[PDB]
């Protein structure tokens, strides 16, 4: 498999295993007799160091971010080492992106419209000229709020319809193009559209976003997953 | 403080701590299956703390549940291992002797002989393995863009 | 396969292979010689006079 | 492990447990449980002696159930040594068992056919076997008894007359007992098995000891034209979620790029105008919102180690 194999640590031979189920992922090295055990959390790894394929040695070092922590593993077969290098690269790359992201960061009738105080407050806050009239005519003069909005029904309706309309359905996943390093540009509008067209994505989104990992990691896994292809 | 003695706070007694706390055949069978290396638990330490181990080991030997290495001086079980295969004895001696009599052909000729018999040869003859300047004022500025 | 330079040492045949520092050397087992000679085709060793 | 690999492993285990003694199972099972296993490590695992490991390895090598690999290992802090590693080559082991299984059955079949033939005759003195056809040319003139040539003594009928049923019984037991092997081979034939090599087998290694003196690594010599008998075998994804502020921010970046792109194509200044007359070339609302917010609060209430390395 690509998640386990033989390795030698500190001149001691043992089995190296890559644990990805537990978040954050950690690498556990277990000695043949089990006398000595070493475990390292992949979140602390800054860079991945691997010996060149042109050298007889087949070592592989995992350097930790800070006297930076250093873990050196010696393998026996290049294919086994290669089978583990690529898998380890995926975990670090996704977590590095997550770390980068973390560091970087009806109601259209006269009755209801005259009764929807939230909408009346919402439109008034944005509008400044209406504040001038409202402040003088309602606060100081004392005109009833209901009477003031009686003659401005079209104004209330126009503002409500702006935020009360939604675009039609469409093939959302087909628009996404991965465009080695490949970059994609998602948007909040795209996120909502994906959920509506594909309830399964929402099902896996609601149950894992706060629990396990941040949204950028979730969508990084989703696109790389076979589910996105399917 | 010693690792060979186990303390009992319930009564305040000191009891010997055997290397493998096994006293029943069922416990022994699972212990061997749990081994991560191929090393067999020595009967010397298994016998210690166990009033009868050869009787239990011999019982498992008959049932082919475990693998037992026997002494050469006098019959006594040495390091034992879990039996991951089938029955230890499943062939008659009359055929084992015939097995010894069979002499395999030459290595380079075995696939041909098997192919002549019509059986599929899961190998090939190794003989078939085909082992397969002007303007020198810019001494080092020029980078070799030979291909694209 | 690159053929070796064969020299007679005592009653054994020793073949040396030239690398692509010092050349590789090993003893040609009699079994190896017998195996190879049996592979020669009928036309091949007739050209050698046999 | 592929399902076919398990079948092959089961086939090898059955063969050794049945057609070999007890100690043989220990040696081969260790090689199957692990990958290529050094002799020194193999000795420690089984706690067997050299005079005991020899016969087991030797017999398991003649039948080709276990392969051998020799290489030069160079420990850094001690005198080197030529190491010996033992592994299993499934295509060769499967062929060896297949031929032997066929050979054993063939011998019984020939014996069954041979026994069906007429018994023959034997001479008690010189212990020479004579067939029925051969005996007819040596009988005495009296035509009463068969006389030997060397001894001139009456012949005695040979045995095996009553074995006609015994040989058939033996053959029946063989096929029934070897039945698991035949079924395993059928499944083995269906799939195709890749030949194993010291390097390939090393991929599945499970180290035997914490500190093994044997270095389980393969270091072929560079540019080695030597060929030995039978030693040769056949991205990152980054995503970015864009918010409303980012969208407008991104728009200005393209606008700046567009202006630069236009400039990259725009003609120079001197080409824009005809330069003849010029000299020739030569060397507060916040308070209003707050009171409104408070006022509505009332209205709502009212209304309610230094080595070479690279970067991967
Ligand atoms: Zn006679």
């Amino acid at each position: 498999m690509s998640h386990s194999g033989a390795a030698i640590f500190e001149k001691v031979s043992g089995i190296i295993a890559i644990n990805e189920d537990v978040s954050p992922a950690e690498l556990t090295w277990r000695s043949t007799d089990g006398d000595k055990v070493h475990t390292v959390v992949l979140s602390t790894i800054d860079k991945l160091q691997a010996t060149p394929a042109s050298s007889e040695k087949m070592m592989l070092r995992l350097i930790g971010k800070v006297k930076p922590q250093r873990h050196m593993f010696s393998f026996n077969n290049r294919t086994v080492m290669d089978n583990i290098k690529m898998t380890l690269q995926q975990i670090i790359s996704r977590y590095k992106d997550a770390d980068i992201y973390e560091e970087k960061r009806d109601s259209l009738s006269k009755e209801k419209l005259l009764t929807n105080l939230k909408l009346q407050q919402s439109l008034l806050k944005g509008n400044k000229v209406l504040m001038k009239v409202f402040q003088e005519t309602v606060i100081n003069a004392g005109l009833p709020p209901s009477e003031f909005w009686s003659t401005r029904i079209p104004l209330l309706r126009a503002f409500a319809l702006s935020t009360s309309q939604k675009v039609g359905p469409y093939n959302v996943l087909s628009t996404i193009k991965p465009v080695n390093k490949v970059n994609v540009n998602l948007s909040r509008e795209k996120i909502l559209n994906i959920f509506e067209n594909y309830p399964i994505v929402k099902k896996a989104y609601t149950d894992n976003v706060p629990k396990n990992f941040k949204e950028p990691e979730f969508w990084a896994r989703f696109f790389s997953s076979k589910l996105f292809r399917k | 403080k010693l690792d060979r003695i186990e303390f009992d706070p319930k009564k305040g007694t000191f009891k010997y701590l055997s290397t493998y706390d096994v006293h029943s055949p069922s416990e022994l069978l699972k212990l061997l299956r749990s081994q991560v290396t191929f090393k067999g638990i020595s009967c010397k330490d298994l016998k210690d703390g166990w009033p009868q181990c050869d009787e239990t080991i011999n019982q498992l030997e008959e049932d082919s549940k475990i693998l037992v290495l026997r002494t050469k001086k006098d019959k006594t079980p040495r390091y034992v291992w879990y039996n991951s295969g089938g029955n230890l004895k499943c062939i008659d001696e009359e055929f084992v002797k015939m097995w010894e009599n069979v002499q395999l052909p030459q290595f380079a000729e075995l696939p041909r002989k098997l192919q002549d018999l019509g059986l599929k040869p899961a190998s090939v003859d190794p003989a078939t393995i085909k082992r397969q300047i002007t303007n020198t004022h810019m001494t080092g500025i020029l980078k070799d863009y030979s291909h694209r | 396969n690159t053929q070796p330079t064969i020299r007679k040492d005592g009653l054994k045949l020793v073949g040396s292979w030239k690398k692509d520092d010092e050349p590789e050397l090993r003893v040609l087992s009699t079994e190896e010689i017998l195996n190879i000679f049996k592979h020669i085709s009928v036309k091949d060793f007739t050209s050698l006079g046999f | 492990d592929r399902p076919i690999d398990d079948i092959v492993k089961n086939l090898l285990k059955f063969v050794v447990r049945g057609f070999y003694g007890g100690s043989f199972v220990l040696v081969l099972d260790a090689i199957l449980f692990h990958s290529v296993l050094a002799e020194d490590d193999l000795k420690q695992l089984l706690s067997i002696n050299k005079t005991e490991l020899g016969p087991l390895i030797a017999r398991l090598r003649s039948d080709r159930l276990i392969s051998i690999h020799k290489q030069r290992e160079y420990p850094p802090n001690s005198k080197s040594v030529e190491r010996v590693y033992y592994y299993v080559k499934y295509p060769h082991a499967i062929d060896a068992i297949k031929w032997k299984v066929h050979q054993v059955v063939q011998r019984l079949k020939d014996d069954l056919d041979k026994n069906s033939e007429p018994n023959g005759y034997m001479c008690p003195i010189c212990l020479t076997k004579y067939t029925q056809l051969e005996a007819v040319q040596l009988l005495n003139f009296d035509r009463t008894e068969f006389l030997c040539s060397l001894c001139d003594e009456p012949l005695v009928e040979d045995d095996s007359g009553k074995k006609n049923k015994e040989k058939q019984d033996k053959l029946n037991r063989l096929m029934d007992q070897i039945q698991p092997i035949i079924d395993s081979l059928k499944k083995i034939d269906d799939s195709r098995i890749e030949e194993n090599t010291f390097e390939i087998a090393l991929a599945r290694l499970i180290p035997p000891q914490n500190q093994s003196h044997a270095a389980y690594t393969y270091n072929p010599k560079k540019g080695s034209t030597m060929f030995r008998p039978g030693d040769s075998a056949p991205a990152t994804l980054h995503i970015n979620i864009t918010t409303a502020s980012d969208e407008v921010a991104q728009r200005e970046l393209q606008e700046r790029q567009a202006e630069e792109k236009r400039k990259q194509n725009a003609v120079p200044e001197w080409h824009k105008q005809s330069t003849i007359g010029k000299t020739a070339l030569g060397r507060e609302e916040r308070e209003n919102e707050k009171t409104l917010n408070d006022y509505y609060a009332a209205l709502a209430k009212k209304q309610a180690l230094e080595d070479e390395f690279e970067d991967v």
